[PDB]
């Protein structure tokens, strides 16, 4: 089975940081894509970034653009994703996902709290 | 040179050559998901339930038709281009 | 973007019925269209891909259709197992968008 | 609603589900030349070369794409199709 | 018709050569063409389909290729076993033609 | 094995008739397309005609249109070529073969003769 496991998402206050962490298994990581999708509260899907094979080329929704920093690293199978200057809408459950335009392989989520 | 285009089982588990079917995704490409057949075992399951290496599996391949973006990323014109694909397994008898 | 309008946002239905939840992109799409159910605490559940084409393990009362403006998923009779949310999202330019989410509620008697 | 397109073993007996490979040709149709596998047996050929119907043998179907000369007769012209071929067979057990 | 030009009408060689013919119609055609091989007493084979395309059983050491115009047969390596005549077929529109063959002859030392 | 026997090719004076008799074997012949290629006495290869799985449609080449007539009987699994008013360039060998554009199947020939 291949199996994507999220975690690192915590409550930190706006404008603070926090790195998640998608660890990848059952699968040679080092070939395929990534990407995260976002879940705020009761809302809908929203895709956020995704990330080529190597990680030369990266895509974002403008909404995190120049904000969030997508990262992987193939050796320890391991795709991440550096938030910063926090804000209310970016409270949410973040997937990461096997490739990317038609995403099969999900992970659970982790929940992103950002409040006073 | 260019032509224009209008547009309209448990068997992996259940062979005697066994496969693992793996995901193919390019949203670039038409279909953009195939899936890929990849033989589990060398040999293959007998009666009793184990690996006869005296059998063989092997994957059934077949050369496909599949579109792709030309120029790169350009989303309203495609080139046609042949790939090969397994489709499953069988069990063969060494030649 | 590619924004996606989704139709209905919510629908009541029974065990047996036929939904038909409707997509419609922006703009024009050749075939770059995929659907998803959700579960409640669950990650989503990809559908169909290229519209049409139903995905790995998915069961045959699921079609998917369309081109261009109009996107169709269709749960010919519905059972019990299928009363979820329904995403669609284009892949056809990037940055890469889900429609609203259709409610495949269940009508009570 | 249309596109700018460019342009660009001998497993059948040694198998324990042995297939017959029947030709269907189109000079209309991309590819021209579609070969298709029919099972040879129900069961599957054992250990002493005989038909164990405690097996089956069963076609791996696979959906392709197809080119199609639409208008009917019209060279230049083309419309996409997805057609379900049987590429070869294999042997399983019962469910 | 669709007028068929093949090139050379004969040519010499020797075992192991790579041998190129060449099928020139008369009007553009698409992929519409087939390559077949003939040795004398018997009806001919067919190796190329679709230009490009191995038929059931034609060994690896046959080519075929070029759109439109250009049409190529290529033996990489020539065997004893394919000294024949090799005929170029359009199936592009009615009367489906012939081209007039190449012999693969014998260059004799 | 498909098999396909050429029949009826014999010598017949200018003006003459005669018929062609491609017997079929080894295939569903009601569901495949047949056609007729000639080879004149050291000379290529000449497509002839062809005719429609039940009988409905029927092509030639135009010097043999309104001289030749191909037929089926699929009950009987046989192919014909009634041709009349025999000239010199209908000398040859007339080879039947399955499907219409590239043909794969074929018979062994039959060698008509029209001569003085």
């Amino acid at each position: 089975e291949v199996q994507l496991v999220e975690s690192g998402g915590d409550l930190v206050q706006p404008g603070g940081s926090l790195r998640l962490s998608c660890a990848a298994s059952g699968f040679t990581f080092s070939s395929y894509w990534m990407s995260w999708v976002r879940q705020a509260p009761g809302k809908g899907l929203e895709w956020v970034a995704n990330i080529k094979q190597d990680g030369s080329e990266k895509y974002y929704v403008d909404s995190v653009k120049g904000r969030f920093t997508i990262s992987r690293d193939n050796a320890k199978n391991s795709l991440y994703l550096q938030m910063n200057s926090l804000r209310a809408e970016d409270t949410a459950v973040y997937y990461c996902a096997r490739d990317r335009g038609s995403l099969y392989y999900w992970g659970q989520g982790t929940l992103v709290t950002v409040s006073s | 040179r260019t032509v224009m285009v209008n547009l309209n089982s448990d068997y992996y588990n259940r062979s005697t050559s066994p496969w693992n079917l793996h995901r193919n995704e390019d949203p670039e490409r038409y279909p953009s998901v195939i899936w890929e057949a990849k033989c589990r075992h060398l040999g293959c399951i007998n009666a009793d339930g184990n690996v006869d290496y005296h059998m063989n599996s092997v994957p059934i391949q077949q050369e496909i038709l599949v579109l792709r973006r030309e120029p790169p990323h350009c989303p309203n014109s495609f080139r046609l281009e042949k790939i090969l694909v397994s489709v499953g397994c069988t069990c063969v008898t060494p030649i | 973007a590619i924004q996606l309008t989704q139709s209905p946002s919510s629908l009541s239905a029974s065990v047996g019925d036929r939904v038909t939840i409707t997509c419609r992109p922006s703009q024009g799409i050749n075939w770059e269209l995929a659907w998803y159910q959700q579960k409640p605490g669950k990650a989503p559940k990809l559908l169909i891909y290229d519209a049409s084409s139903l995905e790995q393990g998915v069961p045959s009362r699921f079609s998917g259709s369309g081109s261009g403006t109009d996107f169709t998923l269709t749960i010919s009779s519905l059972q019990p197992e299928d009363f979820a949310t329904y995403y669609c999202q284009q892949f056809n330019s990037y940055p890469l968008t889900f429609g609203g989410g259709t409610k495949v509620e269940i009508k009570w008697s």
